């Protein structure tokens, strides 16, 4: 059972307290998701050394390492939510927002969304890559 | 290296570091080339042209400034004579208010206004490799000369709708070109080393696609790759960018065509 984008309960500091889902979140998928551009697409802005596989991360995002000892989960999922409400006139997309884009595209088609415009990760998605960031303790 | 001089073929100073123009003194210190960002190896493509693999294209369209074409049986060179002074100075200073449209125009549409009325030849698409070909040529033929574009008088209006578009942030990423190359140039994403995007180098060629490539075209890219729908190629939207974009290089040496990733 999910809460959808526009049901999200954020609180002043841009944290997210409950669940995108009940589906409890997949460290391991988690991990997977953060380095397919389709989706996540992290490592292109984020290093996460732990992915010592990783492979050319880049560095406009700050290295993601201990993340999970700096950050409550709550400021995570929120950050993953919008990270704008976190980090305002952040670069970072905002991955749970469905609203407010100018010239929203189909993925990289070039073809404009007709219709539902759909979140760039699904809850279960963020709700996985979260349950990976929180192993990030360092 | 970032402040290793680029020179081509030995007698072709480029001038690749510059003091930021004042427009944009604001944002950073100096506007630099993109070449500036990249790899030993790859800057050394454009060190020399029998290396520079986009210099094979520049040939072919020295050709074809020879060549009569349209019903008027004429060739470029037939009005403009011989390249390397007809277009000499030519790329410093375009996109530029061309009085007799009463616009901002780019150096592609003032190609294909001449090709279909005055030479009587079908239009070459605007992204297209004839096209690309053709303005490397005439960039190539001003490589060493400052880019020069004006931004006020009649081109005023232009240049600021292109800024504006410069600081829109676009797709479902929600980004502008500043997001990435203003904020961030100096920082990879992912393999990418960021510059700031200037386009003083263009058409580039692309070790990516091994072939030139149009300003519109990265133009296009850019957009698409915020997740966005791009303008159309030789849109009044991408002529406004480009007048734009181009101005953040000035000082910057014509380098065109360059070599990229
Ligand atoms: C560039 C377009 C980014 C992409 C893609 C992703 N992130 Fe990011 N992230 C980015 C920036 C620039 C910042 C710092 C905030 C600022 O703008 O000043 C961040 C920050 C985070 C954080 C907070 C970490 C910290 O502050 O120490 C987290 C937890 C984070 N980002 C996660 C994250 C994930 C999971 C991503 C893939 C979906 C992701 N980011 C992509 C820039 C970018
Ligand atoms: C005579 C019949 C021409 C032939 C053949 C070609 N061009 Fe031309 N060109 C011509 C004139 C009279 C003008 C000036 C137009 C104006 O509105 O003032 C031009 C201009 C250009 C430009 C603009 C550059 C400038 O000096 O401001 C470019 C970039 C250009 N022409 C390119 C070009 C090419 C690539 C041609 C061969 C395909 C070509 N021209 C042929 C007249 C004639
Ligand atoms: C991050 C998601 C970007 C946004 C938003 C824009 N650009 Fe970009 N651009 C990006 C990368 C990773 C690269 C390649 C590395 C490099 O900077 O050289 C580029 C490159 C360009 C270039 C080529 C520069 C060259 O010297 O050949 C140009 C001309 C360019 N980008 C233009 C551009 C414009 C106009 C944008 C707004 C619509 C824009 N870029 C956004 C990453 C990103």
């Amino acid at each position: 059972a999910e809460v959808a984008p526009g049901d999200v309960a954020i609180d002043g500091q841009g944290h997210v307290a409950r669940p995108l889902t009940d589906a409890p979140g997949d460290p391991v998928e988690g991990r997977r998701l953060m380095t397919d551009r389709s989706v996540g697409n992290c490592i292109a802005c984020h290093e996460v050394t732990e992915m010592a596989d990783a492979q050319f991360p880049g560095t406009v995002g700050p290295s993601l390492d201990g993340v999970a000892a700096r950050y409550p989960e709550a400021m995570i999922r929120g950050i993953l939510v919008n990270s704008k409400n976190v980090f305002p006139e952040t670069v970072m997309p905002a991955y749970y927002r469905v609203e407010g884009f100018n010239r929203p595209g189909i993925a990289f088609t070039s073809k404009p969304i007709e219709g539902e415009i759909r979140p760039l990760m699904t809850a279960g998605q963020i709700e996985d890559v979260v349950a990976y960031l929180m192993t990030l303790t360092q | 290296g970032p402040d290793d001089p680029l020179v081509i073929n030995g007698e072709i100073e480029i001038v690749t570091r510059a003091p930021t123009p004042a427009h944009l003194a604001d944002r950073f210190d100096e506007i630099r080339s993109g070449w500036t960002f990249r790899t030993d190896d790859t800057q050394a493509l454009e060190m020399d042209d029998f290396e520079n693999s986009g210099m094979v294209f520049v040939e072919e369209a020295r050709a074809v400034w020879d060549r009569p074409e349209g019903t008027e049986g004429k060739a470029c060179a037939d009005c403009h004579g011989a390249v390397d002074d007809g277009m000499y100075g030519l790329r410093a200073v375009y996109p530029k208010y061309v009085e007799s449209a009463g616009k901002v125009r780019t150096v592609e549409q003032m190609i294909n206004a001449c090709r279909t009325s005055r030479m009587g030849a079908p239009e070459w698409d605007y992204i297209g490799p004839d096209m690309t070909a053709m303005v490397a040529l005439i960039a190539s033929v001003s490589r060493g000369m400052p880019v020069s574009v004006a931004i006020d008088g009649p081109a005023q209006s232009t240049w600021e709708k292109g800024r504006e578009i410069y600081y829109t942030r676009y797709g479902q990423l929600d980004l502008s070109c500043a997001s990435c190359h203003e904020q961030y140039f100096d920082h990879y994403i992912r393999a990418d080393h960021l510059s700031q995007g200037q386009i003083n180098g263009f058409p580039s060629y692309r070790l990516k696609n091994a072939r030139l490539n149009a300003v519109h075209d990265r133009f296009r890219g850019c957009i698409r790759d915020t997740r966005g729908v791009p303008f159309a190629v030789g849109s009044p939207e991408f002529v406004a960018l480009e007048l734009y974009v181009a101005s953040r290089g000035n000082g910057l040496s014509v380098e065109g065509p360059s070599v990229r990733n």
